[PDB]
């Protein structure tokens, strides 16, 4: 014989204070117990399982499924007992590798480690805790008690610690061998390089070696898996990737759920497919809970689910990345707080697309928004490749320093160029630091009363201009603003404006450009038109003239 | 060398914090640092029956193009017991903010040096992400006393004091303080002879020592210095109704501090609706009330008192062209300290750059003065700041921080 290296155990314990499981078996078959009975034998046999006596006070439920090949039984231990005891584990599949992140391969060979799969040792002092119990014919004898010596599937710690030995082994070879790359998906390794195809194969028949120190047979054949590979809704090719086949379905009627799997497959195929659009079509979904409700698409949605069918129409492909080049993301605007990119190195061939949309909120602004996006982008770009790409952005640099010189918070944007596409990010408007000299002054109040939500709005002026409106179903809030709203329509180009309602200056110092509320966007309009506008903020109540005179008449 | 007990909080299990995304250059730097560490015996590779996980990056500190390894420990910190056994707590001293010189050293190095209880190792772990996720992350977690775990100091006091011994007794007019893994020492001498003490005192942990990779360095604080901001209202020959507006704003903002401030007379010259650029002449009554509410302003606010069981809470505003000013406060308008900057290094171009520092040296005086870190809430989006702040880290703590979306008014009134 030749001596096998051992795979050093994990050590398991269940969470703390619990004890083990304690599960009654089901009654089952003549037919299926002896179905059970063969497949254990054979298995204890292989050294899998080992027969146990009466002291163990554990138990786990076993089952027979059948259906498979000649209808010939199956069997399923079920551990969701156990697997509650369990302590938790470190997971490492929780990072899937993005395509857009891996590189070019000449050739990738799989191999089948399925023989590892189900012979790596458990924790000898937690195999107690696996027993299960085969039921006897009739009931006659004491059922066939037993336990498990290997890793066992269903069990929660046996993808974990399968992968954390796999990966022990394979580090030396990796490491000596910076030529290639190994990946482990299910019950295969992935083995990619750029060599001539006999020196590939000359580092296959190695790696095939080096599994035999742990006693790890590989099928000497060709494994039936070749490129393309489909993987984790992808396809593999050894130059290119795309996500795999997006169909949307003709429906006359659209359910929830129809619509839920429309915006999967729509969100699934943005990481590819340039342009596409969710917008119309996730607010169908709004505040709704009942899958099999009926909600007739808007006009808005159907255009959306047109242009996404064109975009859709013919398979689009990724190229994977060249550390050797630099990363560039564009970015451009689509409407209703849509934005999508694409990132690239060589013209015209992109390595990944995506979407982002403006999150939820009473007021915001193109400028804020394009931010959002370029700093999820370059987190997303810092996990795939490791590096922030530079920017092509639809925004003008003078744009920028403007915006960020003056915003009220900290904010930063890294390496960027402006990229002239329309439609362009722009600030629509721009407060004065300074009154303005020659402009005529609005002094504005509003109040409304809190049972009644009748209010008045209004304003007087240096000039002797003054105005009050009577209004209804208003709060004090909105009677500030609306307040301001009329000075600004009843103004000239340029205009002083002095108001004491903090509520107004917070929303308006956030400088929104489109909001939540018809009176805010009312006022953003209005200031868009003005040339001239200096915002001045007094206390309530404190016999400021003019602050005093129109608080009077609007209070009254 | 044999190992202190150590153990959580009461109901409270380990960290399981996620490792947030790193580049590319500090993954290598991690790589290597963190394969000599498992040779020299500090750290050791582990396995998946350990859940626990806490963030680590690297930083490059000021004036050093070697890489040093950071380990986000808040959590753990938080989780782990109070070491009131040791000493009920060293008395935070009081004079270290008023020496001329006060330098701060990297002395965590030494932490390395005690093992840490085999029984709680297992909460210190920590994962090498891959790019891409494409090889498995590289698990760690350390045998010995972490650089930036509240514990570290805490155990290795009783080693601290001995080691400082000789240094202290020759020196007995210095300062010497000592904060997770910095050590900030301070004394009255010229500069020169500063530095030549510094030097003395880290051949000390040389020899006992006997290499340290940033012991070599030297912050250097001059906190006597340091400068506080009064409330100052303007003198002016000229007043325009704009002017008298904001000065009555700021002098009703300033009434929720001082008690005595009054308006009545100073808001009585808006008398009507005048043109916001209309000069107007004071008033007799309302030179006084302005002359009085100056001579108010020149002391100190009534009712301030630090409070050791209590969060220090540290504000921030964006002033423009590079300045910043900053509160550190317990209870709402009862400052403990008010500050200003403007030499944000090598940031003009950088909001954000400019900001990481600001809290940086806030912290600093912060620890300094009261000997713990404030949390800081920031003029800033959380996105910004968590995809940026670790890149113009050089600190070996981190305190503390939310996020302000809502802009103050009180921004116009420390302008
Ligand atoms: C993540 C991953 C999944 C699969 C396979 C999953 C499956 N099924 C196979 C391999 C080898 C990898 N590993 C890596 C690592 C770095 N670059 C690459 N590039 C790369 C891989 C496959 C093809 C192809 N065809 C082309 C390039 N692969
Ligand atoms: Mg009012």
């Amino acid at each position: 014989m030749v001596p096998i290296s051992p795979i050093e155990t994990v050590p398991v314990k269940l969470k703390p204070g619990m004890d083990g499981p304690k599960v009654k078996q089901w009654p089952l078959t003549e037919e299926k117990i002896k179905a059970l009975v063969e497949i254990c034998t054979e298995m204890e046999k292989e050294g899998k399982i080992s027969k146990i006596g009466p002291e163990n006070p554990y138990n786990t439920p076993v089952f027979a499924i059948k259906k498979k090949d000649s209808t010939k039984w199956r069997k399923l231990v079920d551990f969701r007992e156990l697997n509650k005891r369990t302590q938790d584990f470190w997971e490492v599949q929780l990072g899937i590798p993005h395509p857009a992140g891996l590189k070019k391969k000449k050739s990738v060979t799989v191999l089948d480690v399925g023989d590892a799969y189900f012979s790596v040792p458990l924790d000898e002092d937690f195999r107690k805790y696996t027993a299960f119990t085969i039921p006897s014919i009739n009931n006659e004898t004491p059922g066939i008690r037993y336990q498990y010596n290997v890793l066992p599937q269903g069990w929660k710690g046996s993808p974990a610690i399968f992968q954390s030995s796999m990966t022990k082994i394979l580090e030396p070879f990796a490491a000596q061998n910076p030529d290639i790359v190994i990946y482990q998906y299910m019950d295969d390794l992935y083995v990619g390089s750029d060599l001539e195809i006999g020196q590939h194969r000359t580092k296959i028949e190695e790696l095939r070696q080096h599994l035999l120190r742990w006693g790890l047979t590989t099928p000497d054949k060709k494994h039936q898996k070749e490129p393309p590979f489909l993987w984790m809704g992808y396809e593999l090719h050894p130059d290119k990737w795309t996500v795999q086949p997006i169909v949307l379905p003709e429906k006359d009627s659209w359910t929830v759920n129809d619509i839920q799997k429309l915006v999967g497959k729509l969100n699934w195929a943005s990481q590819i497919y340039p342009g596409i659009k969710v917008r119309q079509l996730s607010k169908l979904l709004r505040g709704t809970k009942a899958l099999t409700e009926v909600i007739p698409l808007t006009e808005e949605a159907e255009l959306e689910l047109a242009e996404n069918r064109e975009i859709l129409k013919e398979p689009v492909h990724g190229v994977y990345y060249d550390p050797s080049k630099d990363l560039i993301a564009e970015i451009q605007k689509q409407g209703q707080g849509q934005w999508t990119y694409q990132i690239y190195q060589e013209p015209f061939k992109n390595l990944k697309t995506g979407k982002y949309a403006r999150m939820r909120g009473a007021h915001t602004n193109d400028v804020k928004q394009l931010t959002e996006a370029v700093q999820k982008i370059t987190t997303e770009s810092i996990v795939i490749w490791g590096k922030t790409p530079k920017f092509k952005l639809p925004i003008q640099k003078e744009t920028w320093e403007t915006w960020w010189t003056e915003y009220w918070q900290a904010t930063w944007i890294p390496e960027w160029e402006f990229v002239n596409t329309p439609p362009l990010v722009k600030l629509w408007y721009q407060l004065e630091k300074e009154p303005i000299v020659g402009a005529e002054t609005f002094y504005v109040d509003g109040a409304a009363n809190r049972e009644t939500k009748l209010g008045k709005a209004g304003y007087v002026t240096n000039k002797g201009r003054q105005k009050v409106v009577p209004l209804t179903n208003t709060t004090n809030q909105k009677t500030e603003l609306q307040a301001i709203y009329l000075a600004l329509q009843d103004s000239g180009l340029e205009v002083n404006i002095v108001t004491d309602s903090q509520y107004a200056l917070g929303i308006i110092q956030a400088q929104p450009d489109k909001s939540e509320s018809e009176l805010v966007n009312q006022i953003i309009e209005q200031l868009i038109k003005k040339e001239k506008v200096y915002l001045a903020w007094v206390p309530a109540h404190k016999g400021i003239g003019g602050n005093e005179q129109v608080d009077k008449l609007v209070s009254a | 060398i044999e190992t202190v007990p150590v153990k959580l909080k009461p109901g409270m299990d380990g960290p399981k914090v996620k490792q947030w995304p790193l580049t590319e250059e500090k993954i290598k730097a991690l790589v290597e640092i963190c394969t000599e560490m498992e040779k020299e015996g500090k750290i050791s590779k582990i396995g998946p029956e350990n859940p626990y996980n806490t963030p680590v990056f690297a930083i490059k500190k000021k004036d050093s193009t070697k890489w040093r390894k950071l380990v986000d420990f808040r959590e753990l910190n938080k989780r782990t017991q109070d070491f009131w056994e040791v000493q009920l707590g060293i008395p935070h001293p009081a004079g270290l903010k008023k020496k001329k010189s006060v330098t701060v050293l990297d002395v965590g190095d030494a932490y390395f040096s005690v093992p840490l209880d085999e029984d709680f190792r297992k909460y210190t772990a920590f994962t090498i992400p891959s790019i891409n996720n494409e090889t498995p992350g590289i698990r760690y977690q350390y045998n010995v006393l972490p650089q930036g775990w509240k514990g570290s100091p805490a155990i290795f006091q009783s080693s601290m004091t001995k080691i400082l011994e000789p240094f202290k007794k020759q020196n007995p007019d210095i300062v010497i303080y000592q904060y997770m893994d910095d050590l900030y020492v301070g004394s009255d001498l010229e500069i020169g002879q500063h530095r030549t003490k510094i030097e003395e005192l880290r051949q000390h942990l040389l020899r006992w020592g006997l290499e340290p990779p940033f012991l070599w360095m030297g912050y250097e604080l001059h906190p006597d210095k340091w400068t506080v901001q009064p409330i100052v209202l303007p003198e002016k020959d000229s007043w325009t109704v704009n002017d008298i507006q904001k000065l009555v704003g700021k002098l009703n903002w300033a009434s929720q501090i001082y008690p005595g401030i009054k308006v009545r007379q100073l808001s009585k010259l808006l008398r009507g609706t005048k043109a916001l650029t209309e000069v107007i002449p004071l008033t007799e009554e309302a030179e006084l009330e302005l002359a009085e509410n100056r001579e108010i302003l020149k002391e100190p606010v009534h009712g301030v008192y630090y409070d050791p069981s209590k969060d220090l809470i540290a504000e921030i505003q964006k002033q423009g062209q590079g300045q910043w000013t900053y509160q550190i406060y317990q209870e709402p308008f009862k400052n403990l300290k008010t500050g200003k900057y403007a030499r944000m290094r090598g940031a003009h171009t950088n909001d954000v750059k400019q900001l990481t520092e600001a809290v940086q040296k806030i912290t600093t005086e912060s620890i300094v003065i009261w000997g713990k870190t404030p949390k800081f809430k920031l003029p800033i989006q959380k996105e910004t700041w968590e995809t940026w702040w670790t890149e113009y880290w050089q600190a070996t703590w981190i305190p503390e921080w939310e996020f302000v979306n809502t802009p103050p008014l009180v921004k116009l009134w420390y302008q």
